DNA sequence: AGCAGCAACAGAGAATCT
DNA sequence: AGATTCTCTGTTGCTGC
């Protein structure tokens, strides 16, 4: 059991930032959580990795559902980032900044309490490409 | 005129460990390590202007006394700190022969450590392992998730946090005493409110407005160095009705010179940080912000699209 | 305390090419008799041995021997002022921190002198020479230089082979073979062309072709080269000077050692 | 089967060196009056030809011919072991699979021999060369060498001007123009310093600078080099061997075309 | 217009290396009593100067004057066409907008002229050439050149100290220290290897290593250089030419 | 789907030594 | 005068932002 060291100077595996952001504490403040959270994903900076786990994530992700909405609001987000991900080959990136609040929005949507068990994930896009 | 004279942030730089009005704990800290010695190995993180190169400097001259000339290896990001540089010159440095004191060792400060290269931190790892019973280093930077986990491994950990409103008034204060400036409360006050933890920032308002005014007053100040950008955006975000923001925004920034891209960069930043409101709330006006930040790239950066993103975030504030 | 004057500062930077490149640190060590040297590659499969007698220097002036270590890379950065003809003398005291390279002209004109910063290196000198080796041979080292330049083009990997009155290089690689075929011979046209080989057992040994790049370097300082090889050891090339050595250790490759 | 002995590794050195770089496959044909070679450049705009006669050889034996096609770089990477005073030897069976460089010093000491393995090229030798030129010039092989270097520093195309009397070499780019003017004259005091001119049509051509740039090589093998012009074909640039000539046939530009 | 034809295009091949590398644009003006030009580094520390009399030429006109700026790269690029012994004629009208480099061998053989671009530079040739230096020294320019060349491997800093009868270069950093000492001497089996040296007032200057590696290359111009240093102003080394000089004015380290 | 900053490797030119 | 070695410059590739 080594880890101590790690929590003293090593980030937050991305793997570990997409679990929890599908993770609700209920014994926190919500406000507090999203802080906490926004202040890993920028620190870590792969921001588009970050999201990539979450794109294969989410529908194995127990979340209350009434119509599958929720998956509906998020392919909008989700295009919003592939518009500025293609922007930042084109532009000085000043719009970095806004990449870290597309991986919020999944813990606004699909963050719940009955989501204790890491899911572990994989890279079906580089197979594919 | 012929020649100038040193500014107060570098006349008055400190010298010492207790004319630091920093972090209280971490200033106590490096005294006694000083006192007693047996420096080891630390890496200084925080925000600019806090005192964190003064500190490590303060602490290599008093530790070093008069061998620090010989015993201190200064490099900065002005530097080449790559991994030739490591490779041989701090390798040299840390294998050079030198006879100090029982309860001193050699100092190499890094300043900037968060500029330096991966191969470089990479190599300094066993640099800094096998020589670490004569040469210490010491590392300076603003943030400390730039230097790999390896490195943050073999060293302590110093967080310095923004100076209270009591320091730098304390600071300020000392100061005037020493330069003899006329000034008043409400002065002191707005050159506080302007300096937002920043005391170099703070000493630097503070000179200019002597050298410019002569009186410091919160007049002078406010008319030579403008009220915070962040806060009146935060007014501006915060408004009630449509037509006050639009007129703060009219008035303050645009009939002011502000750039649209500073208004909408900065009103970011104002959201991202925001605590008032709620997330979902916070997270729309932030996609609201983005679609005019993304249209202002394109080169369609007008009043217009200001004032469209201010009347989206109030329909969103609109229930 | 170390004080070593030679005539011509040209031998000590020869000398200091032959580590140059092939090692990092250098451990020296003057004493009553001379001034030893040994430096040892990385990977550990070269060994670069000295030995300076006291007749080699113009003055040599010991009472208390003095062991030093130096980065290479620094001292040939400050060993091209020798003007070749300049006088150098090596001074150190007996705890020193530097050591002192001091070239002075005939005249008291133009003095260069230079202070080294030394590295601590544990004192650890090696003794790993045979008394006897399967093979011994000697041969003009710009012939050695010649036949390892051949072969260096076509492998990484240069095979000696050794047999009754006959040694071969041999090396293999992707764009074919090569191999150069010498045998011995007394020239008294001239005997510093002539090669001789004493075998007491046929030897075959393969070594990596960038090493011996590096151990050619010393035809510089010799006409001759001496090669000495064993299956039981690393295989000795050794350059002599008038009054010493410059020796190059060399670990055979296993089939891939060096 | 090839059996072709060079008295000096040397000239076979300088003949591959003009093949060198600007082509990157060489197609060979020994025969009983010769040896043959063809390379194209991957743009087809030069093609470099040699022609070798038996008597340019020690010893050359032929009862079949053998056509065998190589990579250039493979060759050159090999070409420096001739000591230059070295003899070499090519070799190749009726059916090769590689060709074997044999170099030999004068006594039986060392003998480096290599395998180079060959491509497969489908064999497709060209016979461009044209009956009457526009115009024809001869001119020291160094003088063309620098008058292409002047030139080349100030474009990527270099203009050959030909009218009455009078050859015009022309550069235009960037920073300036620049031409060199020549006029034909006989030497007596040493006729290989003369400038000769023939010319049954005033040709202008412009040519790739580059590619005048990788045929200058050729001033290594002779001491004159001979331009042949036509506004029909690609220029003819020729070195004269001993029995022999090493060829580069180069396409004008259309506007636009090496 | 300008018209100076060098017998050797050699000299100016050589003077033109001087201003290699350290300067990216000069600024030269022909005249009645010959040709100036100078240039100044981007960071403003070294001036290149130079002066060539009319003696210098073998042929030389000049009615009227002609300030022209030109990229000594592109000059240099043009510059290698001189086979030394050939002829060169600088060529230009009253209002230039090129500069002809004409090349000529003995015969009428071949010729080679250039036609090189100007560059529009605002003229402002600067005088900070001082009246009297606290120190003044001359030795073989290979001796300097030698001495520059030690030194700089130790640090980017080379100090030059001067007292009564005492030249001393030093470097120190991070491998350790140099020094090279010299003392005046008078050679009368060749003058030329003399170390002259006239102290006013000792003084001790330190410059960056990077501009003196620069400035030896002067040594293909002249067998000496004089060098001439004050506490109140930029060094300056020079070179004579029969005829002329090249000077090199760089000021001191802060 | 630029740039840049880089660093490393290869080639060419110049100088020194035999 | 020729050859070899060393140094400098340029180009290409890889990594990071
Ligand atoms: N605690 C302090 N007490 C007194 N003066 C201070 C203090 N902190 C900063 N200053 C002043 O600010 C100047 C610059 O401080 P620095 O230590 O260089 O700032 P910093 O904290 O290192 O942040 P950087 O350098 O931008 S990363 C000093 O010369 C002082 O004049
Ligand atoms: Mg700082």
């Amino acid at each position: 059991n080594t880890w101590a060291s790690s929590n003293k100077d090593s980030p937050i595996s991305w793997f570990k930032i997409v679990n929890q952001l599908f993770r609700k504490d209920p014994h926190r403040d919500i406000k507090e959580q999203f802080y906490e959270l926004l202040n890993q994903v920028e620190l870590n900076g792969n921001s588009d990795r970050i999201l990539q786990g979450c794109f294969n994530i989410f529908p194995y992700v127990k979340y209350s559902d009434n119509g599958i909405r929720k998956p509906a609001n998020i392919s909008d987000w989700l295009f919003f980032h592939d518009l500025m991900y293609q922007s930042m080959y084109a532009h000085n990136g000043e719009l970095l900044r806004y990449s870290a609040l597309v991986p919020l929005v999944f813990f606004q949507t699909f963050g719940d309490i009955a989501n204790k068990d890491d899911i572990r994930m994989k890279n079906s896009e580089y197979e594919q490409r | 005129t012929l020649s100038l004279q040193l500014p107060w942030v570098e006349k008055y730089r400190p010298q010492v460990l207790s004319d630091i009005v920093g972090n209280k704990e971490t200033i106590d800290r490096l005294q006694q390590i000083a006192k007693d010695g047996n420096m080891p190995h630390m890496i200084i993180s925080g925000m600019p202007g806090i005192g964190k190169t003064t500190s490590v400097h303060c602490l290599a001259h008093e530790l070093l006394g008069r061998s620090y000339a010989d015993g201190v290896l200064e490099l900065n990001a002005s530097d080449d700190r790559g991994i030739d540089v490591v490779r041989n010159q701090i390798k040299h440095f840390a294998q050079k022969k030198l006879h100090l004191p029982p309860g001193k060792h050699k100092i190499v400060i890094l300043d900037e450590a968060d500029s330096m290269t991966a191969g470089a931190q990479q190599a300094l790892r066993r640099t800094m392992e096998l020589y670490s019973n004569s040469t210490r280093f010491a590392f300076a930077c603003n943030q400390s998730n730039k230097i790999i986990e390896p490195l943050q491994s073999r060293c302590a950990i110093l967080r310095y946090s923004k100076l209270s409103d009591e320091d730098v008034l304390k600071r300020l204060l000392q100061i005037i005493k020493l330069e003899d400036v006329k000034y008043t409360n409400d002065g002191l006050e707005a050159i506080i409110f302007t300096a937002e933890g920043d005391m170099r920032q703070a000493i630097n308002n503070l000179q200019s407005t002597v050298a410019g005014h002569g009186l410091v007053n919160a007049d002078n100040v406010f008319k030579i160095v403008d009220s915070p950008h962040p806060l009146i955006v935060k007014k501006m975000l915060l408004a009630s009705n449509l037509e006050d923001s639009i007129q703060i925004l009219r008035t303050d920034l645009w009939k002011k010179g502000y750039s649209s891209i500073d208004i909408v960069t900065t009103s970011f930043r104002v959201t991202k940080n925001l605590a008032q409101v709620k997330e979902s709330v916070r997270l729309e006006m932030i996609k609201e912000i983005g679609l005019t930040h993304m249209r202002i790239l394109e080169g369609v950066g007008t009043y217009l699209q200001l004032a469209s993103m201010l009347a989206k975030i109030h329909k969103l504030n609109n229930k | 305390m170390l004080e070593a004057k030679f005539e011509e500062a040209s031998l000590f930077k020869r000398i200091i090419d032959g580590f140059k490149d092939c090692v990092q640190l250098v451990n020296f060590q003057c004493k009553e008799d001379g001034i030893i040297a040994q430096a040892v590659d990385d990977s550990r499969v070269l060994l670069v041995s000295l030995e300076i007698g006291v007749e080699a220097f113009q003055e040599y002036r010991c009472d208390h021997p003095v062991t030093l270590g130096m980065d290479l890379t620094s001292l040939s950065k400050i060993l091209r002022c020798g003007n070749n003809t300049d006088t150098l003398t090596l001074i150190a005291d007996n705890t020193p921190d530097s050591i002192i390279l001091l070239f002075e002209d005939t005249k008291k004109d133009r003095i260069a002198e230079y202070s080294l910063k030394l590295m601590d290196i544990d004192a650890d000198f090696l003794k790993i020479e045979e008394l006897q080796y399967d093979s011994t041979l000697s041969l003009p080292s710009s012939e050695f230089s010649k036949i390892v330049r051949d072969l260096s083009q076509l492998s990484d990997s240069i095979n000696i082979m050794i047999t009754k009155e006959t040694i071969k290089f041999v090396a293999d690689g992707d764009i074919g073979s090569g191999s150069v075929i010498i045998k011995p011979f007394v020239d008294m046209e001239h005997p510093e062309t002539s090669i001789k080989l004493e075998m007491d057992q046929p030897v075959d040994l393969t070594f990596g072709a960038k090493y011996l790049l590096d151990i050619i370097k010393g035809s510089s300082l010799s006409d001759r080269v001496g090669i000495r090889l064993s299956s039981e050891a690393p295989a000795l090339f050794q350059f002599d000077l008038k009054s010493g050595f410059l020796q190059f250790f060399l670990a055979p490759k296993f089939n891939d050692e060096e």
